[PDB]
């Protein structure tokens, strides 16, 4: 079951979430329009490949901290 | 074939291992490494086929990847070992692995970019290619996303633990494993890229070389347990999906298995274990 999606306006940067050479996840976050890959861990938190070693407990807080991380900078598609 | 300490490298040995290192980033091999580990960082779940980490191959993968990497620093000086990194004596950002002439050391607060060290972006001689954004520039913000590295006695307490590796196999894993990675207790191993922050934090984490030197010291402390455990091995050893086991190859070489990389003495010795 996985988490709801989400849609706001963090840092001035637009995050966004949705149930849907790397993985298969079942929800899907974007930053800005672009695709940010977030993976779950088996007791529920997440990570992403922007803070890939620190695991938050939703989706949306690990938007955030990339939002966090990439001080402005634009996503790269994976 | 003795990886050192860093903390007791002389000025010839960390100006060949610059050198030879940013050699391996000027021919291109090294972003190749970047690339691999990425792969893997991305690909390994917890509910499916998991090789390079938050696994039981976690430890012997990174052996064999970092003997992949030793051996092309070896291509260019062959007098060069890879050095470890003791995080839990050299625990500052006063180290002297963090000194203009190793590694250099924290980015500025603007935006996180290291500004002295052979591998600051001014140099021209460290582009990030391998990234998920924008940003081409080494980056680190020592001890600001958590405040302290692990203890000497946090590691104790993990080096104790008995099993190597337990059922699911995965983050969620008691034993040994699993607390050296870090994804449960203490933490050692995850904390460790959390504290240096910038790209050691994220996905594509080869890009700053200390990442080698974590990855040495944590290979270094799978050695201390199997001193401490001699009666405690590998595991899983036959017949498990999506796991390694013990006799099982590994990709991306597909040619090793755990069982192949458990005894580091046939590659390398350290200075003292
Ligand atoms: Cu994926
Ligand atoms: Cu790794
Ligand atoms: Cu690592
Ligand atoms: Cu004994």
């Amino acid at each position: 079951a996985a988490p709801e999606s989400f849609d706001e306006v963090y840092k001035g940067r637009r995050i966004q979430g949705r149930p849907a050479h790397e993985h298969g996840g079942g929800y899907e976050v974007f930053v800005d329009g672009v695709q940010l890959h977030v993976m779950r861990n088996a007791d529920g938190s997440w990570i992403s490949v922007v803070s890939h070693f620190d695991p938050v407990p939703t989706p949306r807080a690990a938007a955030r901290a990339a939002v966090d991380e990439l001080q402005g900078a634009p996503l790269l598609p994976f | 074939t003795v990886r050192k300490n860093q903390a007791t490298l002389t000025a010839d040995e960390k100006r060949r291992f610059v050198a030879a290192v940013l050699e391996l980033k000027r021919s291109g091999r090294y972003d190749e490494f970047v690339r691999t580990h990425n792969e893997f960082i991305m690909s390994d779940t917890d509910s499916g086929e998991r090789t390079g980490h938050r696994s039981p191959s976690f430890l012997p993968w990174h052996r064999r990847f970092l003997l992949d990497f030793e051996q092309a620093l070896q291509s260019v000086d062959s007098s060069v070992t890879l050095p470890y990194w003791d995080w839990s004596a050299d625990r500052t950002v006063r180290a002297s692995l963090w000194a203009p002439d190793f590694l250099g050391g924290t980015g500025r607060s603007t935006d996180g970019r290291v500004m002295d060290g052979p591998f600051a972006a001014s140099t021209g001689n460290w582009p990030i290619n391998v990234r998920v954004d924008s940003r081409t520039y080494l980056r680190r913000s020592l001890g600001g996303s958590v405040a302290e590295l692990p203890t000497r006695a946090e590691v104790e307490s993990v080096l104790a633990i008995s099993a190597y590796d337990l059922p699911p196999y995965n983050s969620a894993s008691e034993g040994f494993r699993n607390h050296l990675e870090g994804w449960r207790g203490v933490n050692l191993h995850n904390r460790v890229h959390v504290w240096v922050g910038g790209q050691m934090a994220t996905g594509v984490s080869p890009n700053d070389p200390v990442f080698w030197l974590h990855h040495a010291y944590v290979d270094k402390l799978w050695a201390e347990w199997q001193r401490r455990h001699p009666d405690s091995a590998y595991v899983p050893t036959g017949g498990t999906p999506d796991v390694v086991d013990l006799n099982e190859t590994m990709k991306p070489w597909n040619t090793v298995r755990p069982a192949d990389l458990l005894d580091h003495t046939a590659y390398y010795t350290f200075d003292a274990l």
